[PDB]
């Protein structure tokens, strides 16, 4: 009796050990992705384009008459442009006049890779569209494909229902 | 997938019992999940049970104690509780919220399935035609289990329904004379019960094929009504996408019903009996009917939703509505347990709806159906004789009555009594049946035709 | 069979409780008759007529104990449960009435 | 033409901007276009009952307003098919989506438009002919069992302008063209009828013909008739589903519509597997049963609102075939699950409940459902005669026949087949109580029985007297101990056992009890009653003599007769036909008479 | 004050619509059963209905006539009058190869018309039994059973054409029993099919029961089938 | 003459169940009538239940299905449903709303009467006296019926209450030492029963004096709330203006009470026992009390309403409130029906209040009152004997108990059991009564004075 319960414990721990190792591999990828996104942010000619979209994207989700755009101070010149080019479009897609201001007193932490968060007039409704939030929001949904892409498909799964 | 950023609100309108009501919500979605953070950093989740205009009513799983009105921060995931599922969940232990508690990592999903599930198209559902050998004569003979059947054990507080379920997990095979993946939802139980099963599964050497979901008596009562769906959702993945035969055991379903009743009272829903929601049946069907084989796929799900009967009342809504949904029940009682009979299974009030297809030529032995029906007649009559003799006395009985008392006494100690590790085949069970039936002369075995008695009775 | 089959009511509670008290009193009086016959029977040990009288008395006492009272108790417990079920459905309706009145009052403000 | 979703509380959805919408119009809620039906109107907002799960429905989702009410497509292609609770074929969904789950928001034609049907006109119509509602202007050969009559829909009439010659046509073509006053109508083989409206008949007639049931009890003692209504309020395990399956398998009806409203999913699969393997000879040829049956599945774990649509779809289908001159015997195996759906919706609606939480109008819905049964003279010049019977199960909680649904049902249905849980526990199947059951069609069928049998009626009466007398004795025997019983009473008690064990119960999963032809039921009953009368006479003529024939004397002297009488069930009517069974029963009667002559 | 008349059981509009159809139906039945208008007695008996038909009337004009009371608008009485004709039509049509004498047709009409309930009468049952036999043979393979049913059915039709269905003539009564028994008999059980047919042929008083009933080509197949069966 | 054009509104506020709520209505009149024209042209009518400001709630009789909230036209009649009534309404069949169903014309308005009822001054009410000889021994002997009485028949589902009511109708008459007009209100009656009564009236040649109002079980359930008021309004015309004697039969006040419950729930009224409106007592009283005689008239109204008792009880609010309003009952039982006794009438729970005064010397027989009381007491005792016998056995009864048991058995066989096509007179009924009483020795007949015994008992 003692031998087989000890081997069961050992096999169960071995299963947990390899599972933890697999999760470490997934984390290393995501941490590399974060660094890769930072390298993209450093490129003004592509980061400004992201900001152009990211600001407008948040604006469409709130659909409020008053907007406050919050960013890290370092990127303010580009958020300013992203807002300026976003309003003409907003007034066309929604047919609603929106007063969009940038918060010059409150800033995002300096260690945020990039992106913006947008608040409504009373700061009760906010959308978080920074690069870390997008990376996790997408990665958590694409994970089923990452699992297969890195470790192979499960040979025992035949149906997708 | 969902590429749009999710919105976060600090617009809580008010709190009433377990329900947190938000206003100013953009296009609320019905039955979507909300993640909320309390002023002290505590994270909790809930589901939108109602939307109206800009308002939404969120039922919080962990509870509403400490929920603020001004500082509470909520975000809407934008979908229903779809949960991560993978093949390698077998061998893992989860809590009632779907998170691991075995110090392993979170689930690395192969897909995300809707916890509510979908009804299986009755035209593609294939009627079960295979028998599972439980090794318990009280079941394999007179109330057989088919693969894909739903058979709860109706029990009562203090009875060894946990030992019977544990026994079934180890010695459940086939009568084709096989490794079942077990998904065990331990909800509304104490530590010792959950540790009992966890230890038994390791003792059986089968833990690598067992997935546990734990929600203990000291855990939130709202999570107790998704735990079964988490277990079944995994079972559906394993059975219908990976063609693995799965055995799903849901512990005292009465803790599910009581958790549901609390929610029903909180939402002021129309009661039926004993305060339970008038839709209790529909909700139970959502849980129970996630079972059976599907045509064209080699998997199956078999359920054993054991439940405790409050005050041994077989008409209590919990066993009553279950009895209407499941294919019968095993039913244990105190009259057998109080005499140290194990397993304490009382066949008289029991049945198996799929049993008639499961027995007989091509399945077990051709006399199976005849032996079962006659044993029921003789057992029930013996019980009737005891009811008579209790008043009139032994002297008022004739030889026709004493034979049924002899059968009844020998039946319970030879047929029902076995022991936790006595594993009998279905053929041995029938042989025992005949040994007891041969107590009576042919003329009294009125449920069996002479075309069967002439072959089997002489032995 | 299992119940006397009297429709649940407060009147049924009164009748069943009086019926139960009667059955219990009869059980005790017949038990005393049996004990008196048993003592006299043992003192004699018109002998077989006492054995027949005891068997008839004990059979009736056993029936009261094993058939008639259990049946009254099952009936009474059934009545008690069903009456609380009727109380609940009244509670529900009255609660909803109070809430509807509250809603009307809010609309008026 | 659209509204917008305002709120969702589950199966009930509230929508706005629907000022012109009427009650009981169909709507399409959500981007998946979920099917629902309007219940209430509050200003420009509508309350919608949705027959598909509302999970994922958002505020602001479009709602399409459809002028047509909840309706069913009626035409060829129904028989042999299985439908969901709103008339969407499951065999077409599974053949098109390749899924094993039923998707939400599926818009599939009820009757396939690809099949080329073999159509023959009546050959009695000409251009200029005057045709009225219910007229048959052709027949489609769906199969060898049911001839599908193509009727002019009710509330339609006019002069014939074109009739399709015999040939191969599908359901999208034009078979009949008729005009009334300038307005012309072009009809195919498929008509649409709101499921909540009763199809009109020429006259509702009395029911004067048995509905044959493959059961000894539920036929000999409590007959049902063509066009009658009955309830089976059995507790769980009582076997009421098996009674419904037995009636469907082996009856004298032409069409069965089986409605699984809240039923276990395994039951509908059971039917689809087993039925194709059954036989029913037509004219010397062996044919499958499914060609004369159709079934609707709305299982317990399906949308609760759909349970109402399922019941009304089922009965509407039944009426359609009734109009064609067929005898229909539909059965909805639940009733309580329908009333349960009404309770859940009424709750979400915040309506004032009545007895035990059920809507005040529960009785209104059951009354209008059951009254659509009956033998009728059909509308239509061809003078058809049909019927719809309804055999509806009820699921009282705890087996207590006191809930509003059982109570209301018993006030509506004319035959009461009460089941006793305590008989089912003893596997005394069918678990018929036989003390609380009744049938109000006994007098109606007395004429039938006299015409074909005569002997049946006095046997039915004597059998009831024996069973009732045994119950009257059992009440006191429990207390006495069989000490004060007369010999004439002991005969009653043991003959009553003979009847109970050998006559009232039968194992429906055997080659011999799966179907019990009437001639066998009355044949073996005659023998059992003949024994009673001869055994009772034997003691009545000797009790005052110099030797009384007590039960113990006849029991030991005639033990072989008592065994033979109990064996009468094991006759296998398929292997041994009527001639052998009647001759066998005649021999048992002679054996009894000879044994009695040697006894007395 | 006519919000919901529900006349008998129909909306008034549906009731009158049924009256218009029944009038046209009788007209169609009379033209179908009696193309030459030879049955003068019966046509006169329906004169009050046929006056509204066999003429250039529009559907709406007859519908108006019903609403205005200008035609036999009693639907229940009109239904009875229709049925006693529908049953006569199928009686003649179901025996197509053997025509009835006009005197017999009128006699059968009166015998049915005078019946208290024609639908439930023996006339209806006999017609249902006849149609069960003649409908089966509409499309059947030339099997021994089907060749025997063909020969025996033609005789039944001949005898009905001579005698009608009001009198319980032993000829048609035996033929009904044997025909329905042979039809019910399982298709594979040829030994009983041959036994029943041969027993019939030599039970009838006629030397050749089929002489003049069925054509020589069918007689050649009919006898050849029996010859082959008895050959081995 | 109300020669003022009526307003028609499209200002529908909303529709909730059977109720349609209108707004912007000018001076709404309470209990007014509204004609509704549906978008497809269908016409229906309804009656106002309440008014408030510019709003009114209309009860729609035929049903609300198909009504929208934009186009439906609602015409206010300006008056209360005063119904056309005529003496030639006899020999006609109407539907539940008073419209022809028999292919006859709309009733010609000889006059109009307000169906709500005009209260009759108790000072001018004439006490009923003359006995109606119904032919049924259970009624003519014990619970006799006076002309102008109100004695409903209680029954449960499945009992032959339709046969008893039909028997009374065709056997009705006076005790002789010319006949009744029938006003028959069918509320929620199935087609099989509807033709049963219609055929029975025709077969006996009664239709010349019968007026039917048929609201069938498959007809609208709101309409039947007015049906009984239309029936009694005609009865009042025929009895108090046309000097006829009218027997009024109401096939079920329970389906009527349920119809009131449906409306009460729809308007969110505060219920009383079992969900019925707190004012059920009044709604029944205003129908039941339309009976009796009045000074100056020769006609009369006699009511014999029928009530189905839910769950076979007689404490259900429907029969409970009726018992407080009507003057006794018949009470058709089930235990007698199960024993194949017809009419299965139980004499113990059934009384007739006017019996003490409608019998005796000058009306029936000198001994009528004494025979009834003695038979009743003997029956009551006989039932107590059976209650003992069921426990102590037939061998434990004394001589008197056996006399009461023999009486009880012969009483039901010879007295109560009659058959539906045999009538017996009050004098024949009493003669049978004596035959049953003469079972006992005179010393036991303690409720009959000695003078009566000496005159009758030894005969
Ligand atoms: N008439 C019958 N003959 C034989 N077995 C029966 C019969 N009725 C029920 N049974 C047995 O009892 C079981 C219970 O019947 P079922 O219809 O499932 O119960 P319910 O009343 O809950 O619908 C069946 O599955 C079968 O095994
Ligand atoms: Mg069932």
């Amino acid at each position: 009796q003692q031998k087989k319960i000890q081997m069961s414990n050992l096999m169960n721990q071995a299963r947990l050990k390899v599972l933890r190792a697999r999760d470490d591999l997934i984390t290393d990828l995501l941490n590399e992705a974060k660094q890769r996104l930072s390298k993209v942010v450093k490129d003004t000619t592509r980061y400004q384009v992201l900001l152009d979209g990211l600001v407008l994207q948040g604006l469409y989700q709130l659909l409020e008459p008053r907007m406050i755009v919050r960013c890290r101070k370092q990127d303010f010149p580009l958020v300013k442009a992203a807002v300026q080019k976003a309003i003409p479009m907003y007034k066309i897609a929604t047919k609603k006049d929106v007063d969009v201001q940038i918060d010059l007193e409150a800033y995002l932490p300096e260690d945020i890779a990039g992106g913006v968060e947008i608040y409504n007039g009373d700061r009760k409704i906010k959308v978080s569209n920074t690069l870390e939030s997008r990376l996790d929001l997408i990665a958590q949904q694409m994970m089923p494909e990452v699992r297969g892409a890195l470790f192979g498909a499960n040979a025992n799964r035949k149906f997708l229902d | 997938y969902l590429s749009q950023p999710r919105l976060t609100y600090k617009t809580v309108s008010g709190v009433n019992g377990p329900l947190v009501i938000l206003d100013h919500v953009k296009f609320p979605r019905y039955a979507e999940i909300v993640h909320l953070t309390l002023p002290d950093g505590t994270k909790r989740s809930g589901q939108v049970l109602e939307v109206s205009g800009s308002k939404a009513v969120v039922q919080v799983f962990e509870g509403t104690s400490g929920i603020d009105a001004k500082k509470t921060s909520c975000e809407f995931t934008g979908d229903i509780l779809r949960t991560p599922v993978s093949e390698d969940m077998l061998g893992r232990v989860f809590n009632g919220s779907g998170k691991p508690i075995d110090r392993g990592p979170v689930v690395l999903a192969e897909d995300f399935l809707d916890i509510m599930g979908q009804p299986i198209n009755p035209q593609c559902r294939i009627y079960p035609e295979e028998m599972i050998q439980t090794g318990i004569s009280a079941i394999d003979g007179m109330n057989s289990i088919a693969r894909g059947q739903k058979i709860p054990i109706f029990s009562a507080a203090g009875l060894p329904h946990n030992e019977i379920a544990a026994q079934i997990c180890r010695q459940a095979g086939l009568v084709k004379k096989e490794n079942f993946a077990i998904v065990f939802a331990a909800m509304g139980v104490n530590m010792e019960t959950a540790r009992f099963f966890k230890s038994d599964f390791e003792e059986n050497g089968s833990m690598d094929n067992v997935c546990l979901f734990l929600n203990l008596a000291n855990d939130p009562t709202i999570e107790r009504i998704i735990t079964p769906r988490l277990a079944l959702t995994t079972a559906e993945f394993l059975a219908y996408q990976c063609e693995k035969h799965v055995l799903v055991i849901l512990t005292d379903m009465s803790s599910y019903a009581e958790a549901l009743r609390e929610v029903s009272a909180a939402r002021e829903e129309v009661p039926g009996r004993r305060g339970f929601p008038g839709y209790m049946y529909t909700d139970l069907a959502t849980i129970y009917e996630r079972a059976g084989r599907v045509e064209g796929r080699n998997g199956s799900i078999t359920q054993i939703p054991i439940l405790t009967m409050p005050n041994d009342d077989i008409t209590h809504p919990i066993p009553d509505l279950t009895g209407y949904i499941t294919e019968g029940q095993i039913y244990v009682d105190r009259q057998l347990h109080n005499r140290q009979i194990y397993p304490p299974i009382n066949v008289l009030p029991s049945l198996s709806r799929l049993m008639k297809s499961a027995i007989g030529e091509g399945m077990t032995r051709k006399d199976h159906a005849d032996v079962s029906n006659q044993l029921y007649a003789c057992y029930a009559i013996g019980k009737d004789v005891q009811a008579m003799k209790a008043v009139v006395g032994e002297e008022a009985l004739t030889s026709d009555d004493l034979l049924y008392l002899e059968f009844l006494q020998k039946f319970e100690k030879n047929f029902i009594t076995q022991g936790p590790y006595e594993n009998r085949t279905v053929y041995e069970t029938l042989d025992i049946g005949w040994q007891l039936l041969r107590i009576f002369p042919k003329e009294m075995l009125k449920r069996i035709p002479q075309s069967t008695l002439s072959e089997f009775y002489p032995r | 069979k299992d119940r006397i089959e009297i429709f649940p009511s407060r009147m049924a509670q009164t009748i069943m409780k009086a019926r139960l008290k009667g059955a219990q009193t009869g059980r005790n009086l017949l038990k005393k008759k049996s004990d008196a016959l048993t003592l006299r029977f043992r003192q004699i040990l018109s002998f077989v007529t006492l054995d027949e009288a005891i068997k008839i008395t004990n059979r009736r006492v056993n029936a009261i104990e094993h058939v008639i009272i259990p049946r009254i108790e099952r009936t009474l417990a059934y009545i008690i449960t069903e009456l609380d079920e009727r109380e609940r459905e009244e509670f529900y309706r009255l609660k909803k009435i109070q809430e509807k009145k509250k809603i009307i009052k809010e609309k008026s403000e | 033409t659209f509204g917008y979703v305002h709120g969702v509380s589950g199966p009930v959805v509230t929508a706005c901007d629907m000022a012109g919408a009427a009650m009981y119009e169909l709507v399409r809620v959500g981007h998946s276009e979920l099917v629902g039906e309007i219940i209430r109107l509050e200003g420009d907002m509508a309350t919608i009952q949705v027959y598909e799960e509302t999970s994922g429905v958002s505020v602001g989702d479009p709602v399409l307003r459809t002028g047509k009410p909840l309706s069913v497509e009626l035409g060829p292609g129904i028989m042999g098919a299985i439908f969901d609770g709103i008339q969407r074929p499951l065999s077409d969904i599974s053949s098109q989506t390749q899924s094993i789950y039923i998707p939400r928001g599926v818009n599939v034609s009820a009757l396939s438009r690809d099949i080329k049907w073999e159509f023959i006109p009546s050959k009695n119509l000409r251009v200029g002919s005057h045709i009225t509602g219910g007229d048959i202007y052709g027949i489609v050969n769906e199969n060898s069992l049911i001839k599908h009559k193509i009727m002019l829909p009710p509330r339609s009439r006019g002069s014939v302008t074109y009739i399709a010659p015999p040939g191969n046509y599908d359901a999208s073509d034009v078979v009949l063209e008729l005009e009334f006053e300038g307005v012309k109508e072009k009809l195919s083989m498929v008509q649409v009828w709101p499921v909540r409206q009763v199809r009109p008949v020429t006259e509702k007639l009395p029911a004067n013909h048995p509905l044959l049931t493959g059961q000894r009890v539920l036929d000999a003692l409590f007959p049902c008739v063509q066009g009658g209504t009955t309830a089976i309020p059995g507790a769980f395990g009582c076997g009421k589903t098996v009674i419904s399956q037995s009636l469907s398998k082996y009856s004298n009806s032409d069409v069965i519509i089986y409605v699984g409203c809240g039923e276990r999913g395994n039951e509908m699969s059971e039917v689809l597997r087993d039925f194709p393997e059954l036989t029913m000879e037509v004219d010397g040829k062996v044919e499958s049963i499914m060609k004369r049956t159709a079934l609707v599945a709305n299982t317990s774990n399906m949308p609760v609102a759909a349970r109402e649509a399922s019941i009304y779809t089922g009965i509407t289908l039944s009426e359609y075939f009734r109009d064609m001159g067929y005898h229909v015997s539909m059965m909805a195996d639940s009733t309580s699950r329908w009333a349960e759906a009404l309770r859940e919706i009424s709750g979400r609606l915040a309506e004032m409940p009545a007895d035990s939480g059920y809507p005040a109008y529960l009785g209104a819905r059951l009354a209008s459902f059951y009254e659509r049964a009956g033998r009728v003279k059909c509308l239509g010049n061809p003078e058809r005669e049909g019927s719809v019977s309804i055999v509806g199960a009820v699921s009282p909680p705890g087996g207590d026949f006191s809930d509003p649904v059982t109570s209301a049902t018993l006030g509506i249905v004319q035959v009461f087949w009460g089941l006793d849980k305590k008989l089912a526990q003893r596997k005394h199947f069918p678990s018929v109580n036989w003390l609380i059951s009744y049938s109000k069609y006994m007098r109606a069928l007395d004429e039938y029985y006299d015409k074909h049998f005569t002997e049946f009626v006095p046997l039915r009466t004597k059998a009831k007297e024996i069973l009732q007398e045994e119950e009257d004795l059992a009440e006191i025997v429990q207390l006495v101990g069989k000490a004060s019983l007369a010999e004439t009473d002991k005969i009653t008690l043991e003959v009553a056992k003979l009847i109970k064990d050998d006559f009232l119960q039968q194992n429906g999963y055997t080659p011999y009890d799966r179907f019990c032809p009437f001639y066998k039921t009355v044949g073996m009953l005659s023998n059992m009653i003949s024994f009673y009368d001869m055994a009772r006479r034997a003691v009545e003529t000797t009790a005052q003599s110099d030797n009384k024939i007590t039960w113990s004397i006849i029991r030991e002297h005639m033990g072989e007769i008592l065994y033979k009488l109990s064996s009468m069930k094991f006759k296998d009517p398929v292997k041994d036909g009527e001639a052998k069974i009647k001759a066998d029963y005649a021999q048992l009667l002679e054996d009894m008479q000879n044994a009695f002559r040697s006894l007395e | 004050i006519k919000v919901g008349i529900k006349m008998g059981g129909l909306t008034s509009e549906q009731y009158h619509s049924q009256v218009v159809g029944k009038i046209g139906y009788i007209a169609r039945c009379m033209q179908t059963i009696d193309p030459e208008n030879n049955l003068k007695k019966i046509r006169e008996d329906y004169q009050d209905v046929l006056i509204w038909a066999e003429k250039n009337y529009r559907f709406e004009e007859i519908l108006e006539a019903s609403k205005s009371g200008k035609c036999p608008n009693d639907l229940d009485a009109l239904s009875r009058r229709s049925l006693i004709l529908q049953e006569l039509l199928r009686l003649v049509s179901s025996i197509s190869p053997f025509k009835m004498k006009l005197d017999l047709i009128e006699s059968q009409y009166e015998k049915m018309k005078q019946h208290v309930n024609l639908w439930k009468s023996d006339y209806h049952v006999k017609l249902n039994q006849l149609n069960q036999l003649t409908d089966y043979l509409k499309n059947a393979a030339p099997t021994p059973k089907n060749n025997f049913l063909r020969a025996m059915t033609s005789v039944l039709q001949m005898q009905i054409a001579q005698y009608g269905i009001t009198e319980d003539n032993e000829g048609i009564n035996q033929l009904f029993k044997l025909g329905l028994h042979l039809l019910a008999m399982a298709n594979e059980k040829i030994d009983e099919q041959y036994h029943l047919f041969k027993g019939y042929v030599k039970d009838q008083p006629e030397e050749s029961p089929f002489e003049g009933i069925l054509p020589a080509e069918d007689q050649k197949i009919l006898v050849k089938t029996m010859i082959d069966y008895a050959m081995p």
